């Protein structure tokens, strides 16, 4: 498909061709033996324009920044190809969290990276709003998107569409973005956008800046809390009463709260003025974590025909967080 | 002596299959075809037992001895074999979106509010008042709807309250057999004027399977069922493997039929036919082990699940 355009950039960059030891993605050695991560986005191409707006600012960053990103080797934006240096022995944060290696310490380094990111010239950046949550989809899915989703996903969408309180809360959260101090924000954070080198022992890298914008810093804070929420109330569990699933889920969250607290301490170490500028940052972040729950449940529903009771319950925790961000902010330790 | 003597009030095919099944007293161990299953409580055994009875009795995946991805080439062959292209679908109009590049209709379908191109409106012929019912030419092929499977709704709309659903299972031995069986079966069903949805495995690495093709016949199931059974009976044994589930009625080698569950109880819902029958058998077997008498525990639990224990392919 897109191999021509990828082999053409690698050739023009001196990286040879992709060896057989490796939209679509590619990682591994080049004929020249350089380890590269090839990303392709179908195209101009705005995700790559956002990626590049990050790589410009990341260049003006010390190797002592809590925020590290893989070096950009090149790009052909009109073909939707980017190439970066592969992180040696890359272990994603999703792998780490599944193995219990995403510890409090690593969560603090994530907050420092994210806190650092939000303090970094904002002139080259997209100020378009990120379609997350997708507000038009809360009214009506595009027919073509219905035909690319599972029955469980479709059911998960209808439940949110028919929940006026949630739909209203999401419209307000997105409305509030233009009334707050904006920051350079990743806007699509998940544990898998965090990479450690050296097979889990190395430094932390933040990647995937195709949604990088000048945006509400709550998006990233909420996203990180939301991942712990979803991990604690869903991932670790995937014939019981619903009250049991909520109880087991509430206790998993409580045991995972220090992960969120650590991130937020990290965050504030590197961005000590966040609340002096935004008192409602904790609350908006809580609301984003609440949406993030739905987002992650809907995505995982991809390979399901029904919504199991754990997903139904987990959803119910997000409605609580989104409809009660203030209290959720205190429960979550973002106060 | 007889398998039916000892297991009275139960279909002989389920009597015979239960001879391969024992639960230890206390219900913390079970054996299904010498697949051993243990647990720390009766309740944990219920689901481990339910799963084994499912695999061993319904699916035919045996494991008591010494022994995913959509494929576009197959999706194309399966999608090519569909005679129709369109299923008229009713919803309520919410709003008419007047965009110059193409008007769109936000319509509350039964399963989701969707934004549909106005050019798909059939009835009425001009977009009604919001609140009014519309009817839409929506694609019949749904390749993502059911993970693992290519799914198609029939040309003819289904009953408003769908009602009883006759499931027909074809044990395709491979993808090539599936495409032939799929083509055959859709032909017959559309010729017989059937009200149906159907699906077929869309990963070639997942054959063979007894539910490799599944037909969901609504309304009057006998025309479609007769049509299907005549259109494939020629291939039964060759394109379909011969074995079928103990819970189903066999129509020909590797062609079985049943009904969607109609379980009275709230919370015991949204189960497939195979899992529903297996859960009720495990529950009756477990209950037995927590106290001929075994067959009564089993008949009782099936009956409480809405299953006809003489004919467990069907519901009371
Ligand atoms: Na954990």
């Amino acid at each position: 498909d897109t191999v021509p355009a990828v082999n053409a950039l690698l050739l023009r960059l001196g990286l040879g061709r992709l060896d057989a030891a490796a939209n679509d993605n590619w990682a591994g050695p080049t004929t020249t033996g350089e380890q590269v991560f090839v990303k392709t986005v179908t195209p101009g191409c705005p995700e790559l324009d956002r990626s590049l707006s990050f790589e410009d600012l990341a260049a003006r960053l010390t190797p002592a920044s809590p925020l590290r990103s893989p070096g950009l080797l090149g790009a052909d934006p009109a073909a939707g190809v980017m190439v970066h240096r592969l992180v040696p022995g890359a272990r994603s944060g999703a792998e780490l969290a599944l193995d219990g290696d995403f510890d409090d310490d690593l969560c603090r380094s994530a907050g420092r990276a994210v806190g650092t990111l939000h303090g970094l010239p904002v002139d080259g950046l997209d100020t378009g709003e990120a379609p997350l949550p997708p507000l038009s989809w809360l009214k009506a899915l595009p027919w073509s998107a219905v035909q690319e989703r599972s029955m469980a996903q479709i059911a998960a969408w209808q439940l949110v569409q028919d929940d006026t309180e949630v739909v209203d809360a999401l419209h307000r959260l997105r409305d509030l973005e233009r009334t707050v101090p904006l920051a350079p924000a990743h806007c699509d954070l998940r544990f898998d956008q965090f990479i450690r080198a050296d097979e889990g022992a190395g430094e932390l890298y933040l990647v995937d800046w195709e949604e990088f914008r000048l945006a509400d810093p709550a998006r990233d804070v909420g996203a990180f809390a939301g991942e712990w929420l979803f991990h604690a109330t869903y991932s670790v569990f995937a014939g019981l009463t619903h009250e049991e699933i909520v109880a087991r889920g509430s206790a998993s969250l409580r045991r995972h709260l220090p992960r969120i607290a650590a991130f937020w301490q990290g965050y504030l170490e590197c961005r000590p003025q966040a609340l002096a500028l935004d008192a409602g940052l904790p609350e908006r972040a809580a609301a984003y974590a609440g949406w993030h729950m739905y987002d992650r449940l809907i995505a995982t529903a991809e390979s399901h025909a029904t919504l199991n009771p754990v997903a139904r319950a987990a959803a119910g925790i997000g409605r609580t967080v989104l409809l009660g961000p203030s209290a959720a902010a205190r429960t979550l330790g973002l106060s | 002596a007889s398998p039916v003597a000892r297991h009275r009030g139960l279909a002989p095919r389920l009597a015979e299959a239960l001879d391969a099944v024992s639960v230890a007293p206390g219900a913390r161990r079970a054996s299904v075809a010498g697949r051993t299953v243990t647990a720390d409580s009766p309740r944990d055994l219920r689901g481990r037992l339910t799963n084994a009875l499912y695999e061993e009795l319904h699916a035919g995946r045996h494991r008591g001895g010494a022994v995913t991805l959509r494929d576009p080439a197959l999706e194309a062959r399966l999608a090519a074999a569909v005679p129709h292209r369109t299923t008229p679908t009713r919803g309520r109009l919410v709003e008419v979106l007047r965009r110059p590049d193409g008007d769109q209709l936000v319509v509350r379908l039964p399963e989701v509010t969707a934004r549909v191109p106005a050019d798909r409106l059939l009835s009425p012929s001009v977009p009604p008042a919001p609140g009014e019912t519309v009817e839409l030419a929506l694609e019949a092929a749904r390749p993502a709807l059911s993970p693992g499977f290519f799914y198609v709704m029939g040309s003819r709309p289904l009953p408003r309250p769908a009602g009883a659903v006759r499931r027909i299972f074809l044990h395709a031995r491979d993808a090539d057999a599936a495409v032939v069986l799929w083509g055959a079966a859709l032909g017959a069903l559309e010729e017989a004027a059937a009200l149906y949805h159907a699906k077929v495995l869309s990963d070639p690495q997942d054959f063979p399977r007894r539910d490799a093709v599944v037909l969901y016949l609504h309304g009057d199931h006998r025309p479609g069922e007769r049509a299907v059974t005549e259109a494939v009976s020629r291939y039964a044994g060759t394109l379909t493997g011969p074995d079928t589930s103990v819970f189903t009625e066999e129509l020909a080698p590797g062609v079985a039929a049943a009904w969607d569950p109609q379980d009275p109880r709230p919370g015991q819902s949204g189960m497939s036919f195979g899992q529903h029958r297996a859960f009720a058998l495990a529950s009756g077997l477990i209950d037995c082990a927590l106290a001929p008498g075994r067959a009564e525990h089993v008949v009782r639990a099936l009956r409480e699940a809405g299953i006809d224990p003489l004919h467990p392919q069907n519901n009371l």
